[PDB]
């Protein structure tokens, strides 16, 4: 899509495909289940017990993935980025106050 | 007068792909000791018997 | 708990805090009215915040009273409140029968499409002028639609005001305002209690209730009619149990409260008294 | 916890069945788009010549 | 300046509603005053006295 | 007791804070104050409200437009204006499409 | 698409025809109809 | 049946053979029988000596 030979009726196809699959992922990440435990929805650890008595564990951590911890959240790849401001006039000068 | 385009998309994808890779890394190794685990508790319990 | 010589038993007494306004405030429900220095307001849960119906001014009897000044003063600061010198705003002024639109930029200034518009004497808007009756500002119109012999209705950005046949409109205080104003001083500032069918006004003077009324809080949250919590407890001699004997109240109490006699008396695990055995 | 996983298997076997129909309708759908498609060409160059 | 719409057999009409002549002769779409005469008639005669 | 005979009696809802007296004659309320509760269950007392509703004739759509009430009614049953009225299941003439 | 209750992926269509993208009256040659239109109470009044 | 590629026909066949399966489940609840007592019809309880 960052070629400049694309036209924006080609960058918004794109964008369209980009935020389908930007939606696959928040989908796959909210509905990823074992034993009712969402397991990529929350940044907290599991516990095993390996040994026969108390203190004996292991820790697994989790991280909550989505799109908000990885940003991309207004990934606008189809927007218009820098744009040349127009030139100010007497009429808006005097509009400004 | 910057525009709504994300700026660097490149790089904000690479850096997803890294936070992924370091968690799927994490993942592995605490999957490989867990194993380990196993074979020793294996083991132990052998002897005992 | 005391030992009562006269009897032998032990009383137990728990104080009662007085209702307080952040209590009341939080017991606030949608449609409560708060009167505080004379002036209703009305809660609105949806937005938290209390809404006011503010009349312009009047409170002589006679033409020759400082009414028409207060009047004309009011009228003033509304039009000054209205500059919004920054940016542009629109909005729509409405006679008995007719309707116009409205686009003000700064200071008051009247636009309408693009060119400006004027005021006649009965606060009439006309884009043309006839005998140089162009007056062309808020504080003009204000006045005209003041003097007129018909009311008018203008709608804007925030509320909607109504120039009657003085001017009568809506506005907003935060919770947090009027609660300063309540508690500020020795106020008279009053609460009314509704839950649709039933309602009940407290009188409270910067805090606590002044108007002989037993409104309190510490049982467990919420509004009671306990002054006093007094309970009586007999401590067996030759088992050591403690039993309870009864109790008195200030109050009627209705035996709201009122515990089972006889039954064995129980220490918690934070420690408290309670008959509860698990 | 058998029962649990059992359900879950059932169920995520069945939504995959699912998602094949859905792959399906887009499918045909998407063979009558380009039908439509090609006869659009052609009425575009007819009104050019 | 004033643009109004005149319709059949003789009204004032201006951004689609009925509009009405002050008695000084200035135009207008809202009454007041109770003062419509809300005719094209109504608003030369203002006009010329 | 109370309802058979053209007596004068007195009910009061306690919540245990908010409390409410109303007098009833032999069957109704004679204490001067509305008290009706036909609408959904609990005493709302009011007397009535009229609904207007505004038929575009160009298309035939109905929509909410003004609201009349005998009493104060603090605009509880008061829909905003503007708003296209829809028929229930079971006919009846409300405002949501659910 | 998932075991548990709204996991559901949405597809979307679109009426496609003559009427949705214009075309109706397409008159290369100008013979052709418009269906013009049915008429109403306004159009009534404005007519008189 | 949840998804929302199956018809209506297909609807009625999938809630038939639910029926089905419901109407079994209480067949087996009220027929289910040890010594002449109906085991998962009573709320109650047994006392073993």
């Amino acid at each position: 899509a960052t070629t400049g030979t694309n036209s924006d009726s080609d960058l918004d196809s794109i964008q369209d495909e980009i935020k389908s699959r930007l939606d696959e992922i928040d989908r796959v990440s909210g509905q990823t289940q074992f034993n009712g435990v969402n397991v990529l929805a929350k940044d907290g650890s599991m516990k095993i017990q390996v040994g026969a008595n108390d203190g004996e564990t292991i820790t697994i951590d989790l991280k909550k993935i989505d799109s908000d911890t990885l940003g991309l959240n207004g990934f606008n790849v189809n927007g218009k980025g820098t744009i040349t401001n127009k030139a100010a006039t007497v009429s808006d000068l005097t509009s400004a106050g | 007068s910057a525009g709504s385009a994300t700026t660097n998309p490149l790089a904000a994808l690479d850096d997803a792909i890294s936070s992924i890779d370091k968690f799927r890394s994490s993942l592995g190794a605490i999957q490989n000791r867990l194993d380990s685990a196993v074979t020793n508790l294996n083991n132990t319990t052998t002897n005992l018997s | 708990a005391k030992l009562n010589t006269t009897t032998g038993l032990y009383d137990l007494k728990t104080e009662n805090t007085l209702l307080t306004t952040d209590a009341a405030f939080d017991k606030l429900g949608n449609g409560d009215k708060v009167t505080v220095g004379g002036v209703d307001y009305t809660y609105n849960a949806k937005s938290g915040d209390f809404t006011t119906t503010k009349s312009t001014a009047g409170t002589g009897v006679d033409a020759a009273a400082q009414a028409a000044d207060s009047a004309s003063k009011r009228d003033a600061l509304a039009a000054t409140l209205h500059a919004d010198v920054g940016k542009s705003v629109n909005g729509s002024y409405t006679t008995k029968d007719g309707t116009v639109s409205f686009e003000t930029d700064s200071a008051g200034n009247i636009t309408i499409g693009g060119s400006q518009a004027y005021v006649d004497d009965a606060g009439n808007l006309t884009t043309n002028n006839a005998g140089s009756a162009a007056k062309a500002d808020m504080k003009a119109l204000l006045k005209a639609a003041s003097e007129g012999s018909d009311g008018a209705s203008l709608t804007f950005n925030g509320t909607e005001y109504t120039i009657a046949k003085g001017i009568t409109y809506q506005a907003t205080v935060s919770k947090d305002v009027v609660l300063s104003e309540t508690k500020a001083a020795a106020a008279t500032s009053s609460i009314t209690f509704n839950s649709g069918v039933l309602s009940k006004t407290i009188g409270f003077t910067a805090g606590e209730s002044s108007d002989a009324a037993k409104s309190y809080v510490d049982d467990k949250g919420g509004i009671t009619n306990v002054a006093d919590y007094t309970v009586s407890y007999s401590v067996n001699k030759d088992n050591g149990s403690v039993t309870v004997a009864g109790y008195a109240s200030a109050t009627d109490t209705n035996k709201d409260y009122a515990p089972a006699i006889g039954t064995a008396v129980n220490v918690n695990s934070a420690g408290k008294i309670t008959t509860e055995t698990t | 916890i058998a029962n649990r996983f059992t359900s879950n298997i059932k169920g995520l076997t069945q939504a995959a069945r699912n998602a094949n129909d859905g792959i399906s309708v887009a499918q045909t759908t998407e063979g009558a788009l380009s039908e439509i498609n090609n006869n659009l060409q052609r009425i575009r160059e007819l009104t050019v010549q």
